[PDB]
RNA sequence: GAUGGGGAAGCUCCGUUUCAAAGGCCUGAUUUUAUGCAGGCCACCAUCGAAAGGGAAUCCGGUUAAGAUUCCGGAACCUGGAUAUGGAUUCUUCACGGUAACGUAACUGAAUGUGGAGACGUCGGCGCGAGCCCUGGGAGGAGUUAUCUUUUCUUCUUAAC
RNA sequence: GCUUGUGACGGCCCGUGAAAAUCCACAGGAAGGAAUAGUUUUCAUGCCAGGUCGUACUGAGGUCUCCAAG
């Protein structure tokens, strides 16, 4: 499952919440990979996936809203997206996921 | 009406030459709680509304009296 | 990567300058004491070079390519980046943060900025930067 | 219009009948690594005293141009983040309390240069007291500071009462207290506004009457404080307004613009200026009144200060003339930037200059 | 405690004759006609009361200057500045997506 | 409810955009066999129908035997039109600040496309404002009083803009 | 407290809530703009003008309506 895969990530490794913030690590080149929830704004979903397209960064559509996403971090507000700066003791780049 | 706060605007508006009166308009007032003082009013009907001059010190009062054109009709209260 | 450049095309998304296009000449990733966010400093053109046909000449022609820019501190909030890239290392020297906030070092800033996008307008090259972005 | 030029020019009076004015420069000030962005001169007409982007406040004689005194603030001066800003001499006659603002804090520096009597009644001043007010650390100690008062935001101009208990500090994006009275002897920082128009360039103390001149961008807003209200408002014909001066009788004001004006206005006649004149090649940096004499100086950023007679006719209901003198030129230009600063010297027609070339010049008739 | 009479010729309670009881110099209450209230304008494109407009009577824009009638950006004095960063990303992208279809038509016209 | 049409021996009825040629604007060196006018843009329909619907802008004090938001004194506002001056439009050619929401004495904007106001059901409680009512002190007047009562009554006002 | 005005909410509906004159705004980018007053006046100040008709009073099983002290 990939909320096992991500909770281990956000109690181990390095990541950040928000639009402002993926933007931010793009720009940096950190990110590793990101994850979009499917109820945000097509024209914010439209320009993470342009910028992801310039940084050259794998891409995960997170099938559900974006509570189920702040769920899947295990945080009681919503996040429309998540990156990956730096993934945890699970494998989460090689897989599918 | 219209406040001017503003001593030579008022010296203008007089010579005007469509201007045919003026009037000093004379008041008792007190400040803050204290002491009773003296206001002085100065009207003048303009081109299109009345402008008019607060001015609660009495030796400016008493030195733009003074300073009006001598041709103008002046208007005691 | 951290995408956003000094050679990086911008389309800037608020106050006065909303829709025209600019080019982050220096990024500020961390912000300063003066603008305590994450800003970039860039230098568009406001008054886009008009169209010039062949019934146009030598004065109309002198009407048209004239361009006129500017130069501002924007937040990375307030930015567009696009995918697109422009040349830069002619006015690189030219703005920085001693050159905002105290003129005239901004009119000889806009001047130096002037003259560089007029000339490269000039010589019909990067297209895309000088049409009015239609919205 | 079949006319002669000639009948354009306004009828003015010759310069050579209004004299006494400077022609030449006499003291050259070579001792800097850093651009001399201000100046200050003390009531009693010696100690000049300058400061730079090479993190270094030097006090210098009017006579000599000799460096009497040196104090250095910031350590890591090349970190362009904040320089030395503005700096003031306290216009109390004989205490000696220098005020500096580098940056976010303000540092009044009582130097080791006059005394005892004189000095340690600014100590006493200032020890009085006891954006809030420190105590001065042992490097804080070193450097000569009595006092630093540190804010949130970077202060870029100052000014006293014609007292010396209060001071005003202006700082650009602070928002709301952009414009901060504090006061010494009981170290009270007041914000005497609850809203603020926009951003504020300059603010400065009327000369007699309690009143401040709150100089934003486009406005300057005379606020009285007995009855903590506004008052007049000048509209300048110019848009960026970068400094204010007030006749010192406060009958009459100018404004410099960074939009190449320079603005006379008279406080009795209108709210536009009385005299709009645009002579300048580059922004109008610093404008400066002379105390006594009736002169007045307009240093642009083009390397240039010119210097105007301007006569004040107080009883007689007859409207203040200006006529210009000299020219006065030299200056080095480093990278678009001219004169920063000018000052007068308190009794007499000199005047001391501050440009962009790590250097500041006085003035002589 | 005085009572009031309409002071123009309708007597009756519609929009148009609001009553405000005023008392009048001669020491005396009158009423007063209200003036229909002026609105906010609205964002064309949002529904939202556009920030920095003089709300006036649809008449009384004739006579205020341009700087009381419109915002500085593009689209000023008709959208939100949001509706308007808005519509600079989503024209930004539907133009590079125009680019993006190139490419691929391009490439299947070459594989053809 | 005319017009176009169609009925009706007819007085006149049907019909309201209908298979009506329903008209009002722009471009131009003067239109190349020599001074005869060419090309383009737009596509619904007269009109009447509200003194309670929508609607530009006026108040106060005064005045008659009888007129008042109309008259007088004072003080206003709206609309339309010529134009005059100052200011701006910056080193000459349509201004700038603020991260931003936005701010400003201005800061040209044709065809054409669009948006807002006009412009909108009804109730409930809650908040805030104005008028009325109740009241304390004080500055005046009228009253009652053998008794008690700092008593009862009245004046103490502030319009548009 | 009564009268009235206004603000933010919450119900009641698939009941989704007259029209037009008039006024403003945005997108658009046609055209125009300098060396004995360049172009532009939604900025400030200044000038002139505003026709016809109604207008008195009453209006109380028996037409409509407003103001409302203790």
């Amino acid at each position: 499952s990939i909320n096992q895969k991500l909770a281990l990530v956000i109690k181990s490794g390095k990541y950040t919440l928000g639009y402002k913030s993926t933007v931010k690590s793009l720009r940096q080149g950190k990110s590793k990979l990101i994850i979009i929830a499917a109820n945000t704004p097509v024209l914010r979903k439209s320009e993470l996936e342009y910028y992801a397209m310039l940084s050259k960064t794998k891409v995960y559509y997170f099938q559900g809203g974006n509570n189920e996403l702040g769920t899947a971090v295990g945080k009681l507000f919503r996040v429309g997206v998540v990156s990956i700066l730096e993934a945890g003791d699970s494998d989460i780049l090689t897989t599918l996921a | 009406a219209r406040e001017i706060t503003d001593i030579k605007q008022f010296l203008e508006l007089t010579r005007r030459a469509d201007v045919k009166t003026a009037t000093v308009k004379i008041n008792k007032k007190l400040n803050k709680a204290g002491k009773p003082f003296r206001q002085t009013k100065f009207k003048v009907r303009g081109s299109s509304s009345l402008y008019t001059l607060v001015i609660n010190d009495a030796g400016k009062a008493k030195k733009l009296i003074q300073s009006l054109p001598p041709t103008l009709k002046v208007n005691r209260l | 990567a951290k995408f956003l450049k000094a050679g990086k095309v911008a389309v800037v998304v608020r106050g006065r300058y909303a829709g025209k296009k600019v080019v982050i000449v220096k990024p500020h990733d961390e912000g300063s004491k003066s603008h305590p966010f994450g800003h970039a400093l860039v230098a568009g053109i406001e008054r886009y070079p008009l169209k010039v046909t062949k019934k146009h000449g030598a004065k109309k022609v002198a009407k048209r390519t004239k361009i006129k820019p500017f130069i501002k501190v924007v937040n990375y909030n307030h930015l567009l980046p696009t995918r697109y890239t422009l040349d830069v290392e002619a006015f690189k020297s030219v703005v920085s943060t001693e050159t905002f906030e105290q003129p005239s070092q901004r009119e000889e800033a806009k001047k130096v900025v002037k003259k560089a996008f007029e000339e490269r307008h000039q010589a019909g090259k990067n297209q895309w930067f000088f049409s009015k972005l239609r919205f | 219009l079949n006319i002669d030029p000639n009948s354009l020019i306004p009828e003015l009076p010759s310069p050579k009948d209004l004299r006494p004015f400077p022609i030449r420069c006499s003291t050259i000030y070579a001792g800097h690594k850093g651009k001399v962005r201000t100046l200050s001169i003390d009531p009693s007409g010696l100690w000049l005293a300058t400061g730079s982007d090479d993190g270094t406040v030097r006090v210098w004689e009017i006579l000599t141009g000799r460096e009497v005194y040196r104090t250095t603030l910031i350590d890591d001066e090349e970190n362009p983040d904040y320089h030395i800003e503005c700096i003031e001499w306290n216009p109390d006659a004989n205490n000696g309390i220098l005020a500096v603002a580098v940056g976010e804090n303000i540092h009044l520096i009582v130097p080791p240069i006059f005394g005892y009597d004189i000095e340690n009644n600014g100590k006493t001043k200032i020890e009085d007291g006891f954006a809030q007010w420190n105590k001065p650390s042992q490097k804080q100690l070193e450097k000569d500071i009595c006092i630093t008062i540190s804010c949130k935001k970077t202060v870029k101009k100052l000014s006293w009462h014609r007292k010396g208990d209060y001071f005003v500090t202006v700082q650009p994006d602070s928002g709301n207290t952009s414009v901060l009275i504090h006061q010494v002897s009981k170290h009270l920082t007041q914000s005497p506004f609850k809203k603020s128009k926009g951003i504020i360039m300059d603010a400065k103390f009327h000369p007699f009457k309690p009143q401040l001149f709150v100089c934003s961008q486009r406005y300057v807003r005379i606020y009285d404080l007995s009855q903590q209200i506004l008052v007049k408002k000048l509209l300048p014909g110019a848009r960026w307004l970068s400094k204010i001066d007030i006749h010192p009788r406060g009958d009459n004001l100018i404004a410099s613009s960074f939009d190449k004006r320079v603005l006379w206005h008279d406080l009795d006649l209108a709210s536009t200026p009385y005299k709009t004149l645009r002579y300048h090649e580059k922004a109008v940096r610093s404008v400066n009144f002379h105390k006594k004499l009736p002169l007045f100086s307009s240093a642009a950023d083009d390397g240039t200060i010119h210097v105007f007679h301007a006569t004040v006719y107080d009883d007689m209901m007859k409207n203040p003339m200006i006529v210009p003198l000299k020219k006065l030129t030299g200056h080095k230009v480093i990278n678009s930037l001219g004169v920063l600063d000018a000052i007068w010297h308190p009794r007499e027609a000199w005047l001391f200059s501050a440009g962009a070339d790590n250097t500041a010049r006085l003035w002589t008739t | 405690a005085q009572r009031v009479t309409f002071r123009r010729r309708n007597p009756y309670n519609t929009r148009s004759n609001k009553i405000k009881v005023v008392k009048t110099p001669g020491g005396i209450l009158r009423a007063q006609h209200v003036k229909k209230l002026a609105t906010r304008p609205k964002c064309g494109d949002c529904g939202s009361a556009l920030q920095g407009i003089s709300t006036l009577r649809p008449r009384q824009y004739a006579t205020v200057s341009k700087t009381h009638k419109t915002v500085s950006r593009a689209y000023g004095g008709s959208r939100c500045a949001n509706c308007v960063k808005e519509r600079i990303i989503r024209a930004f992208l539907i133009e590079e997506q125009k680019i993006v279809k190139k490419v691929v038509k391009e490439q299947t016209e070459a594989a053809k």
